[PDB]
């Protein structure tokens, strides 16, 4: 599931999946 | 950023891991 093209809410959805109770930070702009 | 590495070129397990605390 994460080796594609990723964005938005699908890129969150794999962020939340892979990176469980580590959580994460997504910052989409930089 | 995250952006370039995985929605405008393909995503990977390496980079997502690069953005888990």
């Amino acid at each position: 599931f994460v080796n594609q093209h990723l964005c938005g809410s699908h890129l969150v959805e794999a962020l939340y999946l892979v990176c469980x109770e580590r959580x994460f930070f997504y910052t989409p702009k930089t | 950023g995250i952006v370039e590495q995985c929605c405008t070129s393909i995503c990977s397990l390496y980079q997502l891991e690069n953005y888990c605390n």
